[PDB]
């Protein structure tokens, strides 16, 4: 039900 | 004002979009690690195609306070249905926090070790 938003680092 | 065993999170519960001098709604999500160690944190939503989300997969060094900011992308609009996912769990002292290490922090935490609170959004 909870996925990863596109990928943001530091 | 969330207190959990790992970090502590404003806000606890419910997340407020407000304009901002741009147009956009935006909001903040404040993470502030309460141990002695690093603390990796991921962030995941029910909507991941909706909301940019700066930064979702990072660190946290013991008592600071790191600040996530979440806005839909232009033209979609903030729903009740929309939750937040803070999953986050402490890494040795000496591992680094690049991408690439975190990327394999989380393929080898063991799944009772990742503490998680969940976030819902206010609309009306």
């Amino acid at each position: 039900q909870f996925y990863s938003p596109p990928e943001s680092f530091a | 004002v969330f207190k959990g065993p790992l970090l502590h999170i404003s806000p606890a519960e419910e997340l407020y979009f407000g304009s901002t001098e741009s147009g956009e709604k935006k909001t903040l999500i404040v993470l502030t690690n309460v141990t002695k160690n690093i603390v990796a944190f991921k962030v995941r939503t029910t909507a991941p195609e909706k909301y940019r989300v700066k930064p979702s997969n990072s660190s946290c060094d013991p008592g600071a306070s790191v600040d996530i900011v979440v806005s839909p992308h232009g033209g979609l609009t903030v729903s009740a249905q929309d939750r937040f996912l803070i999953m986050a769990a402490e890494m040795e002292q000496s591992s680094g926090t690049g991408p690439a290490e975190l990327t394999q922090f989380w393929k080898e935490v063991p799944r009772n070790k990742v503490m998680e609170h969940r976030l819902r959004c206010h609309t009306v």
